[PDB]
């Protein structure tokens, strides 16, 4: 059956690591049809020879494009505060990311940012 | 409702169009083609709304092989028939039949009904175009929507 | 046309328009001529429950009206013909073109279109 | 069946449509072109299904050189002629001839039959477009499938 | 005005065309379609300007999902009906009806008014095409603008 | 044969079509245009095959400079005229003129003759499309081939 | 001249076309549309040249926002009407009306006048196409030029 | 010849077609458009060749600025009017008027002449398309060439 | 409401870094549809392992396309002059930048430049 | 107002650095619509951290495509003789480059070369 793919709700919580001030959780709106992206396994693998592999430690990452909300300053999206994000698909799946951090900010024009979020671990909910 | 990831015309017309405008007494008629007959589909009193499929098509991968995520796209249209009403201005004044008709309220509340339904069941449609055209004392307001889904076969 | 054929009473009207302050426009139709004229249909009519004829092309004439020529009046692109009957609702005709019959300058033939015929039209002032 | 990696239209009609919907008493007719003669193919008692080649075409490379993987593509269309049946509601009311007709059941059953045939023999078709149009009291539902294969030569 | 990020055609006519050229005595008419009725919209005394929606359209993404930045685009056309006036030289000469007509002043003043309105309210339109055509002694100058906006929903 | 890297239409018709089907008594007629005359090209008894050039075109570089590898592409078509024969079934049964005609055998053995010729001389053609259409008691089976080559000038 | 970065059709016709060919006595007539009337624009004696706007369009960015470098493109055409003159020989010989007419001199010296004007003021045009066509004793030589500029608003 | 990097159609006809095929007695006619008058250009005694400009066009950049390498492209077509000649046996048989006509000799000789002219003067043409069509007993063979050059200005 | 995106006003002030002569503030006009881009927080991040991050010092950047003003020399756009810029969008935001420096000049043609300004910090206003 | 962009005159002066022979100033013609390009500031900048910048010495460069004049040998365009170039736009601007040198020659076919010219400084004229 597999209800039509697509994002339904995106919640974001900003916390400034200077004043310890909190904002959110605020909803946001997708700017286009591209979807926020996920990778959960916190261990990369690397190809050795003859079937083996070097399992090392790594991160959980997330790529999320959203339209800036015109009340939160833009800097909070370019890697100036800790974020707490939560996505909810249409087929029921909701993926949470706590106390993450924006890595490698890319230029934006003021209305749609693409945050490269890195965090320790993301949890998945698997619609029943 | 049948088709957990989709909404067949009748369901569209009775659940999205009907609870909208109350001036059509539920006269949201599902038709085969919007132009299948112009002599029969012009007898229902004004106003009223038709709903009919234009053409069914694909959205990329479409092979029929038991497991290939058969994607489908149904292009249907929603045609409003609204009675134009001239404004009379005692002193021998009137407004011609070619005066501007406010389709904006119509689009707004139809979109609102669609949004509430999408929030209730997780089913979204694509807007494609809006055309209006009049004839005598009737204004035709023609939306063309397009709906994507995947055809889940049955075991 | 034998002078007994002209069996209809018409009012030829020229319309003036001015913008309604709230945002609309208003067409005032005032009478300029009233006489006897003879009309004849040249096309069927699709009516709609309110009178307004459902013609699509809005440029194909449906009725042809003949009346007495008058060399100083110049039937414009903006002339109407309000015909009133005795036990039938009034009709608003919109002129589309004129014919000076055989250029004898004795009768005018006004190719016109039936706009509406219902008991709630605005008569000309 | 001939052509181990393919089907001809007679085989299509007698294997995928005939074992499907039974209210057609095995009236699955293969024609030259579904619009070549409308005066003759409107005589058979309803409901009947026609199958005819729209156009034979390629799918990329087609040079004839004894070894170049001659690729081919056949575009054919399947049209259902079904009888619309109005509903009567003791009180002297009726449903117009232009009312909505549930084709979704038809597409569902046709696709299930096609999937079963593929899973049996490993031959799959591509869905392209679906068009529905009424006339009098008969509804025409025209599926346009497309089938790719490689042309086997004989020494 | 309604719709803080947008304008409706009545507002366009009464705010950008009416405060502009004064020789039209405030005759800026919004219609359904600029060619829906040519027998009625050729009666108003010259000169007059019509404004009517050509087609409602999208500008990229338009899926209705409660949060997807529903983008919209309406194509409308503004037509000037202006009266051509021949020049006479006493010596017994005249200018034909097919002589060149200075539209550049008209485009100039229309664009200045539009720029001023934008600078006042922050709403801008896109210019697409300009077409001029004469008939009898009246010249038709048809500007085709296009306006993008995002559709605000109401809870 | 002239034109070592090519085959002219007479050659095609007499060496590829003729040694194929023996039911056409070598009546493979080379014509200028396939529709140059429908009143004259319908007198030859059934069955028979026409061969005629549709349009000659290029395939990229085409300048005429004495040394630039002048490339050319000749697009010709092959039209079968085959007499349809109904199947009679004593009991008052018959098969209408719109029943399916098996073009597959035709395409197969035509391709086989083409392959044998290509193997014999090293000349290959491109298949482009196949259309069939009937009229009364005749079925038109229309292939459209396309042949690439280089025009070798003479010193 | 008005429009420091542009030339309006009257200025084109009187400064580029006029000082060119002296056989048109300055009869370079600026018209609204080149086909606005064929019964009027065929009375001026032969030869003569018309100049009229075909359609005004954009060249990329066109939004009207006070500072966006509003780009514009005006597509106009120049139609020569030249009287064909047959060559008589004293022996019963003549040249038909379909003999070749030398447009090359015309194009050459028109381009020369345009080049001199461009050098004098810094304004350049784009050539798009050249069509010729005759009728009776007249040859129509039709150039289609296209001119880019930026619309400088006024404070 | 004029225009050191180019040819005009009269020069084309009298230098490339006339020294070629001799059975036309030097009847190489340059016309305005090869279809401007079919009642007059069907009188000359077959076999005659027409040459006429189809459309003058660009080949990239064409802005007129005194130094921008104005590139030009004139697209013209060469049509052979040749007489088809049936063959008679001695047993009362004949060849129909719709039989194949050997144009390949014609294209061969025309291209050889063009190659020789290029090698003499260094001016080359582009071949685009070839179309053959019969009528009565005359076959029309229409070659469509295209020629690029750069427009030299004169101080 | 999300008024339609786009830039409205652009102010630029050049101060020659030798004679300390100042010109401006002058307005400027976008050459196309595209918008200036931004990055405010002066602290880039880098993906460490296991959810951590290295927070280093960096620059606020700005990339801006403008039409050259035919009274200022081209050098002042190519990076021989300190610049102070201000942009203002339709939705009410304003972005100001002080003591900027044209970095990494890009070959341009004399009527349209794309300047890469780098400065210590960019300031916002956030629509009322 | 801003008269339509585009080049109007291109003058080139060749001087062979072996025989000390001079040719020009010869005019040339643009081969296409692309324009000859300019960069005047003889100092590049590089992005340090926190608003700073390392201002170092560099060149003035120019990119100019022109059709070869069929009298000057092609080698004079591929970086084999000192060039003196002068461009003049339509809006009046004229930029001169003296005693420059063609750097990094690229292949050409014999009718349109693209010279990457490097020189010490270019002067601009700024229409009045």
């Amino acid at each position: 059956c597999n209800k039509q793919n697509g994002v339904k709700n995106i919640l974001i919580t900003f916390t400034d690591c200077d004043t310890q001030e909190v904002i959110g959780p605020i909803s946001h709106e997708q700017p286009d049809d591209t979807l926020p992206t996920y990778k959960n396994c916190a261990w990369t693998n690397t190809a050795l020879t003859n079937g083996y592999v070097q399992r090392s430690a790594s991160n959980a990452t997330m790529t999320l494009p959203v339209v800036r909300d015109l009340r939160v300053p833009l800097a909070f999206y370019q890697g100036c505060a800790q974020v707490d994000v939560q996505v909810e698909k249409f087929d029921g799946t909701v993926m949470t990311l706590t106390e993450g951090a924006v890595v490698e900010p890319e230029e934006s024009d003021g209305r749609s940012v693409t945050m490269n979020i890195v965090a320790s671990e993301i949890d998945e909910l698997l619609p029943p | 409702l049948t088709y957990g990831n989709r909404v067949t015309l009748p369901e569209f017309a009775k659940y999205i169009v009907a609870p909208a405008f109350h001036e059509i007494e539920g006269r949201a008629i599902p038709v085969t083609g919007v132009d299948d007959d112009a002599s029969g589909t012009q007898a229902t009193k004004l106003p009223f709304v038709l709903v009919g499929l234009r053409q069914g098509d694909t959205s990329g991968p479409a092979t029929i092989a038991g497991n290939s995520t058969i994607n489908l796209r149904d292009d249907f249209i929603v045609e409003f028939n609204m009675k134009k009403e001239r404004y009379r201005d005692r002193k021998g004044g009137e407004t011609p039949f070619f005066s501007y008709y406010d389709y904006e309220s119509i689009r707004d509340r139809l979109f609102n009904s669609m949004i509430e339904f999408s929030g209730e069941h997780g089913i979204t449609f694509e807007f494609v175009s809006l055309d209006i055209s009049t004839e005598g004392d009737v204004v035709y307001i023609e939306f063309r929507f397009r709906q994507n889904y995947e055809w889940c076969e049955t075991v | 046309m034998r002078t007994a054929d002209r069996k209809h009473r018409v009012i030829v009207c020229s319309q003036q328009s001015d913008v309604d302050d709230e945002g609309r426009l208003l067409i005032t139709r005032a009478g300029v001529i009233q006489g006897w004229a003879a009309i004849a249909p040249v096309k069927a009519i699709r009516f709609s429950q309110d009178g307004v004829s459902m013609q699509k092309d809005t440029m194909q004439p449906t009725h042809d009206i003949t009346m007495n020529y008058n060399p100083d009046v110049n039937v414009s692109v903006s002339a109407w013909v309000y015909e009133h009957r005795l036990k039938s609702p009034p009709r608003w005709f919109k002129v589309l073109s004129v014919v000076n019959v055989d250029e004898c300058s004795r009768y005018m033939k006004i190719r016109c279109r039936l706009v509406e015929t219902s008991d709630d039209v605005t008569p000309p002032v």
